[PDB]
C-alpha cells in the first residue's frame, strides 16, 4: 500500500491506491482501502488485509453503540478505538491505519496509528511501503487551509509517484472528500495519473 | 515479549543548588526514518514533578494515561489535593518503578527507561531514574541511551558529587544541559535540532520551555 | 451451587438433622460386632418380609474394605455405599503411599471424618 | 570443550628486592578427573623461567618449541638469552599462530645478567604482552591469584619474605578453584642462585 | 529398565526382567524387580523412562486391587489389558506423557488358557505367543520364530527363555545384571530363585 | 558432590563431603549435606543444594506430621516415598535432587532408600551419589564385607569419601560421618581432609601417586 | 581504552589512557598505548591487544625499510595506506583500531583506522570503548586555532573523560606531543590521578609460615 | 526478544566477630560500560538487628529486601511484637527466594547479625534460598577477588605456627571490630584495584547490642 | 548515507552528506564521501566505509595507469573498472556507488553502479539509505539542461529532504561542480539548508 | 574399543585391555587384542574412535619398527612416548584428527627400570604409576588409590588388576567382555592366558 489524508479549509480528503498483494501476484487490483466507521468519520488500511478488516469491523460497531447512547462521536473518540484495538493486540497485528473524519466545531481532523499503537495527531498524514518514496515531495508541498481543488491535485500528484515507484503500490487512486456539503467519492484511472 | 516501533531518545537532566532541571528532544523516530516531529516526551505532573521518557512511543502514550489517571485518584475525596496530599515525586515514581517491575516480570514490559524530576514538599531535589527492567537508581546527574554515555560526562564536570550541588546556580547548570543537548545533536544519529526544557525550582516553580533549538553550532571546519 | 446451611443448631444447642439421622439408623436392621481372643465376628439381622429374594446378587450387609477390613451398618442402604466407595479408595490410596495397608483404627478415622464433614457442609444432609 | 579449561592450573610471579619468584600448582586432569599430581608448568632456558597454564598438550609442546628455539639461539648468540628478549620471542611465536592459536597463558620470569634488573612478563594466547612492576597472574584461578596478589603484595620484599608472599597467593588462590591445587612449587630466584621448593598443601 | 521378555506355552505365561538399574555410568542396583502383581493370577512387567515405570505400574496396580475389592471378583487378563491400554492412549496425548513400555502375562481361570499381551507407550496392545519391548525382540522374535512350539510345557519355556538370555548376553553392548523370571499359571504367580 | 551410605553387620554407616560448587568457582567447604529428620532418620544431598535444603527440610516437616496423626514414627519405605512423589510431581521442571533415605524402624530393621529428581526410587544395601559417585564406589565396592565391626565399617565410609574427595574437583572439605543402629543415628564427628589426607597417608602407607 | 588526538597551531597531539583488561579484570594498571611507528609517526591503538601491537610493529618497520629505501623521512599517509590495505585484507578479523598522528615534510596529520579498512581525517578524533565520553568533551570545548598548551590541555581532558566515566578506561594518561620543526616529545604517565592509597595493614608473614615438603638447590650453570 | 535480567555490578562482604558482625558494600551501580550512580546503597537495616544486601540485579534485589523488610513488619503483627532471630530471618529468606525457583531473583543474599546467645552470625543465601551460616563471605561482582583473601585472614588458611614443621596450625581467634574494618577496607580498595564495576565508595553496616552504626570511605572513581 | 549525481548544460555535480554511522552513533560528522578517481572524473560513495574505500582507491590507481599509457580516460571506462571490482566481488562487497565525469565530446555523463554489480547510464541519479526518500521529490523537479544554479538548487533541495527523514545522514551537504571552466567545491551548512 | 587400564609395579608394567569389539546393538567380536608391540621392551593400548584406533597403533608400529632396523638399536620407552605424543600434538590441529588415546607400558634396559604412560588423544603425556583412559579412571584411580604400593610384586600387580576387573565387572553398564593382560618387564612381552 500507499495511503494518506490531509486537511484542508472545508475539511479533509483521504486517498489510497487500488492493490492488494500475495508477493508479486496482484490479488486484487480494484481493492477499496478507503472504508467508512462513521457517516463522516473514515480510515485508510495499510499493513494485513485481514487483521485492518477485523479492526475496522470492530470500531464501526463500537461506534455505531456509541452514536445510539451518546449522538456523533468525535474524530479523536474514533482514533482512541482504533488506538486501543492496535496497542492492547500490538503482538498479533500488522495495521498501520489513518484515521480522518469532519467535524463542524473542529472542522477536518487526520489521526496516523502506526504498527506500535501510538496516536499522532496532524496536518496531514502519510502511510504505507509507497509513503517512504514521497516524505520529500509532501513536506516541500503541503500548505495548510488549500482549496478542494489544490488538495485533490496534491494527493493526486503524491500517490501518482508512491505509485510510480513502489511496486506494492498501483491500479486507480480512489479519494474520499469530507465537508459540511457531505460525501464525494473520486477516482483517477491510470491514463490520467500516470502522465502527470 | 515485545518489540519498540516508534522510539523517543535521549533524556538528560540535573540537580543545582535549589532544584532540578531535565530535558529531552521532540522527535518520534520509526527506525531510521526521523517519522514524527512534534512529540512531547516530557510530561508534567501538578507544579512539582516532571517525567521524562525515552523508548516505545505507544508504551509513552499508556503511561501519560496512568499518570493523568493518577492526579484524577488523588483528588478523590481529598481535601488537600492542592496541598498537604498533593502528589510528591517520590510518590509518582515508585508508582512507576512498581509498574516497570511488575510488567518485567510477567515478561511483557513497557519498552521505556524514565526520569522523574521534581522538589519535594520539604524542599529536597528529587531525581530518580527507572526503565524497562525495573531497575532504579540515583545521582546528581542522570540520562537515557546515548545521554548516558555522552551527556552524563558533560554534566558531572560541573555536580561530580552531593557537595557540588549547593555551589552551583540555575544559569550554570541550564547552560550545562543546553550544551549537551546541542553535543547530542552532533552524534545521536536519532536525535533533533528542536527539544523542550523544564526546571522544576523550590522557589520560582515549575517552567516549561517549548520549541527550544541547538544553536551556535560549529561546523566551519571541514 | 446450592450452598443451604441444613445442618444447623437449635436454641438448645441440638442440631436436629444429626439427630434425625440418627432416627434414621434406629430403623435400619440390627448389626452387631464382638471381637474374641483372636477373631472378630460381624452379625447382622435381614428382615423376611421379602420372600422371593435373590441373595446370590443382592447386596451383602457385611463389605470388604480391604482384605483384612470389613464393615457393616445399620440404616439407609444407599446412603452406606457411598461411605464404603470412599473407604474402599482410601485403601487403595494408602496402600499406595504409605506402602502399607491402612490400620482399622486409620480407616474408621477416615470414615468418621466424611460423616462429620456433611455436618457442617452447605447443600448437603 | 572450552580448551582453556579441560586440564587446569595455574601460575604465578612475583618482584622482590633483587630477587624474582614464580610458582606453580601440579594438577593435570581431564575436567573432574584429575589424572596426575605430578605435572609441573615451569621450565627454565638458562637463567630465564617460563611457567605455562592452559591446554597441557600445548605446555608441553611450547616448551619443546622454546627449548628448540633458546638452544638455537645460544650457539648462534654465542650467549644466553635474557628475559626482555626472551619475552619478545614468545609473543612473536604466539602472534604466528593469530588464527589457530595455542590455549595457553604463559609468564616470563628472572633476572638480568647485566643490569641485575628483576623483570616479569606476562601473554594472552594470542601475543599480546603484559608487563608489570609487581605481579603477574595465569591460569584456571586467575581471578583468585588477583585477589590474593593485590592485597597481599607489598614492594622490596627480600628473599625469605618474598617466598611467604607469593606462596600464600598461590595457596588460598588454588583452595578456591577446582581445577587447581594438588601440590605446589614455588621457585626463589636471585642473581646468582635459584632455591626450589615443594609446598605442603591439601589434596582435594 | 531395558529387557522385559514374554513367552505363552501350552499352560502358562513366563515373564523374563533385567535386574539392572544404571543412571550414568554407574549400575546402581543388580536385584531390581520390574514386575507387579496386578491380580492373583494376573502379572505386569514394564520398562521406560526412570519414575515413570514404577508410578505407572503401581498406578495400575492400585485400580485393578481397587476393582477386585469393589466386585469381590478378579478381572480376566483380556479385561485388564484393554484398562491398561486405554490409560495409555489417554496419556500419550496429555501435557506430560507416561514412557513406559508393559508386557501382562495372565492365566484366564474361565478359558483354562494362559495369555500374553504386549502394550507399547502408545498404547498399541497385541496378543502374543511371545513378546519382547526394546532392543531385545531385535535378537528374540527371530529365536522364537525358529524354536517355539504352541505345544510346550513350562519346563521346555523356560529352557527355550535361557536360550533367550544367553543370546541376548552374548550380543547386547549393556550387562543387564541377568533377569527374574515368573511364571502364571493356573495356581497363581510363582518366582524361579534360581536362574 | 559426593555421598554414600551402606548397610552391614552393625547397622547402617553414612558418609558425604561438604563441599559446594557454582561452576569451577568453589562457593563453600563447609557444607551440611546430611541433614537429621529425627532421632531415626537420615537424609543425604547431592545435585541443587536449594532443591535438595528446600525439600529435604520440608520432608522432615511432612514425617513430623505423620508421627503426630499416626502416633508412631514414619517408616523409612513411606518417608522416602513422600519426596519421590513429591518430586515425580515436578518432573520435567528442572530439579536436580539425588538423595539417600536411610534410617532404622522396628518393622523394616535398616533400611537405605536411593531418589532422584527424575522419580526413581530403590531399596539397597549400597549407594554412592554425586559427581564423585563412581570413585567412591571403586574403595567402598573392593573393601566391603557385610561381616565389618563398626570401627571399621565407619573407617572405610570415611576413607571412601576421601578417595572420592582427592579425585573429583567437585568433592571436598571435610567428611561428615553418621553411624544408624536400632537405638537411633550417632554423629561420628568432622574430619577436615586437609589433615585427614596426610595422616591417612602416612598411617596406611596409600596415595603413592601423591608427593609426600 | 580511550584514545584522542587533536591538531593545533604547528602540529599534532595524541593521547591515551593506561589500563588494560581481560573481561573485567584488569589486567595491567599501567600498560602503554601510544606506539612509535617512526620517531614522529606515533599511534593510538584499541581493540584486541596484540593485534594493534602486531600490526603498528610490521608496519613500522616496513616504515623503516621504506625510509632507508627512499632517502627520505616517512610520510603519516604511507603509514595509513600500509595499515588500511593489510587490515582490510583480513576482512576485520585483525581487530586493531588506531590513531595514527605525527609530522613530514608534508605537514602535520590525524587520521584514524577501523579494523574493516576504513580511514577518517579530523581536527579532533577519538576510539575506543571511552570514545563517546571523549567525544562528548572534544565537541564541547574544541575550536579552530588552538595552541600546543590548548590541544594538551583539551585531549588530557579526554582522556579523563573516559577514565573516570568508562569502566574500560582507568589508571594514567599519555601523551605525545608531535610538532613541525621539533623532535616527538612522549609524556609516559603526564598525569597519574588514580594513585592506590597507603593500605591499613602489613600482611608480611612469620619466617615459617609456609608448610615445606622437599628444598633443592636448581641448577642454572652449564 | 526480551532479556529480562540485566546486571548492576558492585560487590558485598560480611564479616562476624565475637559480639558484633559487620556487612559492607560499594556504592557503584553500573550497567554494561557506563556508571548509572556513585552512590546508591545496597546494603539496608531491615529492623531487629538485621543488616540485608541482594547483590546482582538491582531489580530483584530491591524487590527482595522490599519483601523481607514487610516480612519482619508482619512477623510482628502475627507474633506479638517478638523478636525475629537471625536464623529465624535466614529460613524466611530461602522461601523468598525458593518461591521463585522457576523464575529466580537473579541476586546473592548475605544477612548478618547477632545470634540468640550474642554472638556474631552472618548467612548468605543461593539465588534460589539454598543457605549456611559462616564466620565470613563475599559476595557479587569481585567475590572471587576477595574471598580467598578472607579465608587467609579470617580463618587463618594454609597458615601454620612456625617453626612446627607444618605440623600446627595457626589457632582460631575472634578479631576486634578494627581489625575487622581494616581488613574490609583492604579488600575494598583491592577490588576497586582489579574489578571495572568495583569503585566511587564503601558504606559499612555495623551491628553490636547496641544498634546499627554506619560509616562511609571514598573508593577510587575510575 | 544520501548521495546523487545530475547531468546539466555545462557538465554534471556530484552531491553527498557528510555522515558516518556505526549503528546510532555518528562516527564522523564530517565525512568526505566524493572521491577524486581522476581530474575530472569522481565518485559517490555509499554502503560500507571500507569496502568503498578499498574500490576507489584501486579505481584511481587503474586510471593513473590507464593515464600514463592510453592518456585521460572516458567516465564510461571510469565505470567499467568500478563495475568490474562490484561484479566479480559481489559476495564479498557492500557497495552502492555513482560515478560521474566531465568529457567535452561527452559533457557530463552519470553512471549508477547498484549492490550486484550492475551499470546504469542516467542523467540523474541517487542512492543511499536517504535516497529511498526522494525518488518522488527528485522525478517531480528534474529537468533535462538545467543551468549551474538550478542544478545547485536541485541537489540541495533534494539533500536536505533526504538528511531530514534518514538518520543515517545528516552534518553538511558537500558538493562537486564538473564542468570545462574546472573543479568547484561546494559546501552549505545545516543553518541555511535546514529552513528550505 | 572403551577400556584400557595399566600398572607400573618393582619390576614390571602391565596393561590391561578389553576385549569387545561392539557396533549398534551387536556385539561383533569377544576376542580382540587392542595392542601393538612397538619395540621387543615396549607395548602400546589404544582406546577410541573405530579405524582410527587400529590405524594410529599400526603407523606407529611401522615407525619404531623402521627405525629398529635403521639404527640396530631399540629406543627407551621415554623416546617412544615422545615420539607418538608429537604425532597426536600434530594431528589435533589437521584437517581431520586421530581420535585415540593410548597407554604405553616399556622396561627401559639402561635404567633397569619400567615405565607407564598417558596419553590423550590431544597430545596430553604423563608419566604414571597406574594409568587409564575413558570411564575406566572414574572407578579404578581411587581404587589404585588405596590399594597400590610402589615396591609390589608382578604377582602383587596381577592381583591388584584382578581387583580393578571384578570392579568395572561390577558397576560399569557395558558388557566389556574381559581383559587381555600382557606384562613388559626386562625379558620383554608376554600374555597371561587364563585371565
Ligand atoms: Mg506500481
Ligand atoms: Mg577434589
Ligand atoms: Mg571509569
Amino acid at each position: 500500500t500507499s495511503i494518506m489524508a490531509v486537511t484542508f479549509k472545508d475539511g479533509v480528503i483521504l486517498g489510497a491506491d487500488s492493490r492488494t498483494t500475495t508477493g508479486a501476484y496482484i490479488a486484487n487490483r480494484v481493492t477499496d482501502k478507503l472504508t467508512r466507521v462513521h457517516d463522516k468519520i473514515w480510515c485508510c488500511r495499510s499493513g494485513s488485509a485481514a487483521d485492518t478488516q477485523a479492526i475496522a469491523d470492530i470500531v464501526q460497531y463500537h461506534l455505531e453503540l456509541y452514536t445510539s447512547q451518546y449522538g456523533t462521536p468525535s474524530t479523536e473518540t474514533a482514533a482512541s478505538v482504533f488506538k486501543e484495538l492496535c496497542y492492547e493486540n500490538k503482538d498479533n497485528l500488522t495495521a498501520g491505519i489513518i484515521v480522518a473524519g469532519y467535524d463542524d466545531k473542529n472542522k477536518g481532523e487526520v489521526y496516523t496509528i502506526p504498527l506500535g499503537g501510538s496516536v499522532h495527531k496532524l496536518p496531514y498524514a502519510i502511510a504505507g511501503s509507497g509513503s517512504t518514496f514521497i516524505y520529500g515531495y509532501c513536506d516541500k508541498n503541503f500548505r495548510e487551509n488549500m482549496s478542494k481543488e489544490e488538495t485533490v491535485d496534491f494527493i493526486k500528484h503524491s500517490l501518482s509517484q508512491a505509485i510510480k515507484w513502489d511496486g506494492s503500490s498501483g491500479g486507480v487512486i480512489r479519494m474520499v472528500v469530507l465537508t459540511a456539503a457531505g460525501v464525494e467519492r473520486l477516482i483517477f484511472y491510470p491514463d490520467e495519473y500516470e502522465q502527470l | 515479549t515485545q518489540q519498540p516501533i516508534v522510539t523517543g531518545t535521549s533524556v538528560i537532566s540535573m540537580k543545582y543548588d535549589n532544584g532540578v532541571i531535565i530535558a529531552a528532544d521532540n522527535l518520534g523516530s520509526y527506525g531510521s526514518l526521523l517519522r514524527f516531529n512534534g512529540v512531547e516526551r516530557l510530561i508534567p505532573v501538578g507544579d512539582n514533578t516532571v517525567v521524562g521518557i525515552s523508548g516505545d512511543i505507544s508504551d509513552m502514550q499508556h503511561i501519560e494515561r496512568l499518570l493523568k489517571d493518577l492526579v484524577t485518584e488523588n483528588a478523590y475525596d481529598n481535601p488537600l489535593a492542592d496541598a498537604e496530599e498533593a502528589l510528591e515525586p517520590s510518590y509518582i515514581f515508585e508508582y512507576l518503578a512498581t509498574v516497570m517491575y511488575q510488567r518485567r516480570s510477567k515478561m511483557n514490559p513497557l519498552w521505556n527507561a524514565i526520569i522523574v524530576a521534581g522538589v519535594q514538599s520539604n524542599g529536597d531535589q528529587f531525581l530518580r531514574y527507572v526503565n524497562l527492567l525495573g531497575v532504579t537508581y540515583s545521582s546528581p546527574t542522570l540520562a537515557t541511551g546515548f545521554g548516558a554515555h555522552m551527556a552524563n560526562p558533560l554534566l558531572r564536570k560541573v555536580v561530580d558529587r552531593e557537595s557540588d550541588i549547593p555551589k552551583t546556580t540555575v544559569q550554570v547548570a541550564e547552560e550545562a544541559i543546553v550544551n549537551a543537548m546541542r553535543v547530542l545533536y552532533y552524534r545521536d544519529a536519532r536525535s533533533s535540532r528542536n527539544f523542550s526544557l523544564a526546571i522544576i525550582d523550590k522557589n520560582t516553580g515549575l517552567t516549561f520551555k517549548k520549541n527550544l533549538q541547538v544553536e551556535n553550532m560549529k561546523w566551519d571546519f571541514a | 451451587g446450592y450452598d443451604r446451611a441444613l445442618s444447623i443448631f437449635s436454641p438448645d444447642g441440638h442440631i436436629f438433622q444429626v439427630e434425625y439421622a440418627l432416627e434414621a439408623v434406629k430403623r435400619g436392621t440390627c448389626a452387631v460386632g464382638v471381637k474374641g481372643k483372636n477373631c472378630v465376628v460381624l452379625g447382622c439381622e435381614r428382615r423376611s418380609t421379602l420372600k422371593l429374594q435373590d441373595t446370590r446378587i443382592t447386596p451383602s450387609k457385611v463389605s470388604k474394605i480391604d482384605s483384612h477390613v470389613v464393615l457393616s451398618f445399620s440404616g439407609l442402604n444407599a446412603d452406606s455405599r457411598i461411605l464404603i466407595e470412599k473407604a474402599r479408595v482410601e485403601a487403595q490410596s494408602h496402600r499406595l503411599t504409605l506402602e502399607d495397608p491402612v490400620t482399622v483404627e486409620y480407616l474408621t478415622r477416615y470414615v468418621a471424618g466424611v460423616q462429620q464433614r456433611y455436618t457442617q457442609s452447605g447443600g448437603v444432609r | 570443550s572450552d580448551p582453556s579449561s579441560i586440564n587446569g592450573g595455574i601460575v604465578v610471579a612475583m618482584t622482590g628486592k633483587d630477587c624474582v619468584a614464580i610458582a606453580c600448582d601440579l594438577r593435570l586432569g581431564s575436567q573432574s578427573l584429575g589424572v596426575s599430581n605430578k605435572f609441573e608448568k615451569i621450565f627454565h632456558y638458562g637463567h630465564v623461567f617460563l611457567g605455562i597454564t592452559g591446554l597441557a598438550t600445548d605446555v608441553t609442546t611450547l616448551n619443546e618449541m622454546f627449548r628448540y628455539k633458546t638452544n638455537l639461539y645460544k650457539l648462534k648468540e654465542e650467549r644466553a638469552i635474557e628475559p626482555e628478549t626472551f619475552t619478545q620471542l614468545v609473543s612473536s611465536s604466539l602472534y604466528e599462530r593469530r588464527f589457530g592459536p595455542y590455549f595457553v597463558g604463559p609468564v616470563v620470569a628472572g633476572i638480568n645478567s647485566k643490569s641485575g634488573k628483576p623483570f616479569i612478563a606476562g601473554f594472552d594466547l594470542i601475543g599480546c604482552i603484559d608487563e608489570a612492576k609487581d605481579f603477574i597472574v595465569s591460569g584456571t584461578a586467575s581471578d583468585q591469584l588477583f585477589g590474593m596478589c593485590e592485597s597481599l603484595y607489598e614492594p622490596n620484599l627480600e628473599p625469605e619474605d618474598l617466598f611467604e608472599t607469593i606462596s600464600q597467593a598461590l595457596l588460598n588462590a588454588a583452595d578456591r578453584d577446582a581445577l587447581s591445587g594438588w601440590g605446589a612449587v614455588v621457585y626463589i630466584i636471585k642473581k646468582d642462585e635459584v632455591v626450589k621448593r615443594y609446598l605442603k598443601m591439601r589434596q582435594d | 529398565m531395558d529387557i522385559i521378555l514374554g513367552i505363552r506355552v501350552q499352560d502358562s505365561v513366563i515373564l523374563a526382567s533385567s535386574k539392572a538399574v544404571t543412571r550414568g555410568i554407574s549400575v546402581l542396583k543388580d536385584s531390581d524387580d520390574k514386575t507387579r502383581q496386578l491380580s492373583p493370577h494376573t502379572l505386569m512387567s514394564f520398562a521406560g523412562e526412570a519414575g515413570d515405570t514404577v508410578q505407572f505400574a503401581e498406578y495400575i496396580q492400585a485400580n485393578i486391587q481397587l476393582y477386585s475389592i469393589r466386585e469381590d471378583y478378579e478381572l480376566s487378563p483380556q479385561a485388564v489389558s484393554s484398562f491398561v491400554r486405554q490409560e495409555l492412549a489417554k496419556s500419550i496425548r496429555s501435557r506430560r506423557p507416561y514412557q513406559v513400555n508393559v508386557l501382562i502375562g495372565g492365566y484366564d481361570k474361565k478359558k483354562n488358557k494362559p495369555e500374553l499381551y504386549q502394550i507399547d507407550y502408545l498404547g498399541t496392545k497385541v496378543e502374543l505367543p511371545y513378546g519382547a519391548h526394546g532392543y531385545s525382540g531385535f535378537y528374540t522374535f527371530s529365536l522364537l520364530d525358529h524354536h517355539y512350539r504352541p505345544d510346550m510345557t513350562t519346563e521346555e519355556g523356560l529352557d527355550l527363555l535361557k536360550l533367550c538370555v544367553q543370546e541376548l548376553e552374548k550380543r547386547m553392548p549393556m550387562d543387564f545384571k541377568g533377569v527374574i523370571v515368573k511364571i502364571v499359571d493356573k495356581d497363581g504367580i510363582r518366582q524361579v530363585d534360581d536362574f | 558432590t559426593t555421598t554414600l551410605a551402606f548397610r552391614f553387620q552393625g547397622g547402617i554407616i553414612v558418609a558425604v563431603d561438604s563441599r559446594a560448587t557454582a561452576g569451577n568457582w568453589v562457593a563453600s567447604q563447609t557444607v551440611k549435606k546430611v541433614i537429621e529428620i529425627n532421632p531415626f532418620l537420615l537424609g543425604t544431598m547431592a545435585g541443587g543444594a536449594a532443591d535438595c535444603q528446600f525439600w529435604e527440610t520440608w520432608l522432615g516437616s511432612q514425617c513430623r506430621l505423620h508421627e503426630l496423626r499416626e502416633k508412631e514414627r514414619i517408616s523409612v519405605a513411606a518417608a522416602s516415598k513422600i519426596l519421590s512423589n513429591l518430586v515425580y510431581q515436578y518432573k520435567g521442571a528442572g530439579l536436580s535432587m539425588g538423595t539417600m533415605i536411610c534410617g532404622y524402624t522396628r518393622k523394616e530393621g535398616p533400611t537405605i532408600y536411593y531418589v532422584d529428581s527424575d522419580g526413581t526410587r530403590l531399596k539397597g544395601d549400597i549407594f554412592c551419589v554425586g559427581s564423585g559417585q563412581t570413585f567412591a564406589y571403586g574403595v567402598l565396592d573392593s573393601n566391603y564385607k557385610w561381616d565389618l565391626s563398626v570401627e571399621d565399617a565407619l573407617y572405610l565410609g570415611k576413607r571412601s569419601i576421601l578417595a572420592a574427595a582427592h579425585r573429583d574437583a567437585y568433592s571436598g572439605g571435610s567428611v561428615n560421618l553418621y553411624h544408624v543402629t536400632e537405638d537411633g543415628w550417632i554423629y561420628h564427628g568432622n574430619h577436615d581432609v586437609g589433615e585427614l589426607f596426610w595422616k591417612v597417608k602416612e598411617e596406611e602407607g596409600s596415595f603413592n601417586n601423591v608427593i609426600g | 581504552t580511550t584514545i584522542v588526538g587533536v591538531k593545533f597551531n604547528n602540529g599534532v597531539v595524541i593521547a591515551a589512557d593506561t589500563r588494560s583488561t581481560q573481561g573485567p579484570i584488569v589486567a595491567d594498571k599501567n600498560c602503554a598505548k601510544l606506539h612509535r611507528i617512526s620517531p614522529k609517526i606515533w599511534c593510538a591503538g584499541a581493540g584486541t591487544a596484540a593485534d594493534t601491537e602486531a600490526v603498528t610493529q610490521l608496519i613500522g618497520s616496513n616504515i623503516e625499510l621504506h625510509s632507508l629505501y627512499t632517502s627520505r623521512e616517512p610520510r603519516v599517509v604511507s603509514a595509513l595506506q600500509m595499515l588500511k590495505q593489510h587490515l582490510f585484507k583480513y576482512q576485520g578479523h585483525i581487530g586493531a583500531y588506531l590513531i595514527v598522528a605525527g609530522v613530514d615534510p608534508t605537514g602535520s596529520h590525524l587520521f584514524s583506522i577501523h579494523a574493516h579498512g576504513s580511514t577518517d581525517v579530523g581536527y579532533y578524533l577519538s576510539l575506543g570503548s571511552g570514545s563517546l565520553a571523549a567525544m562528548a568533551v572534544l565537541e564541547s570545548h574544541w575550536k579552530q586555532d588552538l595552541t600546543k598548551e590548548e590541544a594538551i590541555k583539551l585531549a588530557s581532558d579526554a582522556i579523563q573523560a573516559g577514565i573516570w566515566n568508562d569502566l574500560g578506561s582507568g589508571s594514567n594518561v599519555d601523551v605525545c606531543v608531535m610538532e613541525i620543526g621539533k623532535d616527538a616529545e612522549y609524556l609516559r604517565n603526564y598525569l597519574t590521578p588514580n594513585v592506590r592509597e597507603e593500605k591499613q595493614k602489613s600482611y608480611k608473614f612469620p619466617r615459617g609460615t609456609t608448610a615445606v615438603l622437599k628444598e633443592s638447590i636448581v641448577n642454572i650453570c652449564d | 526478544q526480551f532479556n529480562p535480567y540485566g546486571d548492576n555490578g558492585g560487590t558485598i562482604l560480611g564479616i562476624a566477630g565475637e559480639d558484633f558482625a559487620v556487612l559492607a558494600g560499594d556504592t557503584r551501580n553500573i550497567t554494561d560500560y557506563s556508571i548509572n550512580s556513585r552512590y546508591e546503597p545496597k546494603v539496608f537495616d531491615c529492623g531487629d538487628n538485621i543488616v540485608m544486601s541482594a547483590n546482582g540485579f538491582a531489580a530483584d534485589g530491591d524487590a527482595l529486601v522490599k519483601r523481607f523488610k514487610n516480612s519482619v513488619k508482619w512477623y510482628h503483627f502475627d507474633h506479638n511484637d517478638k523478636k525475629l532471630s537471625i536464623n529465624s530471618a535466614a529460613r524466611n529468606i530461602q522461601h523468598l527466594l525458593y518461591g521463585k525457583r522457576f523464575f529466580p531473583y537473579y541476586v546473592h543474599t548475605i544477612i548478618a547479625g547477632l545470634d540468640e546467645d550474642g554472638k556474631g552470625a552472618v548467612y548468605s543465601f543461593d539465588p534460589v534460598g539454598s543457605y549456611e551460616r559462616e564466620q565470613c563471605r563475599a559476595g557479587g561482582a569481585a567475590a572471587s577477588l576477595i574471598m580467598p583473601f578472607l579465608d587467609n585472614q579470617v580463618n587463618f588458611k594454609n597458615q601454620y605456627e612456625p617453626g612446627t614443621n607444618g605440623k600446627v596450625k595457626k589457632p582460631l581467634k575472634y578479631l576486634s571490630v578494627e581489625e575487622v574494618i581494616k581488613l574490609v577496607r583492604d579488600s575494598f580498595t583491592s577490588a576497586t584495584e582489579r574489578h571495572i564495576q568495583v569503585g566511587d565508595g564503601l558504606e559499612i553496616l555495623i551491628v553490636t547490642k547496641d544498634g546499627v552504626r554506619k560509616e562511609f570511605y571514598e573508593l577510587k572513581r575510575d
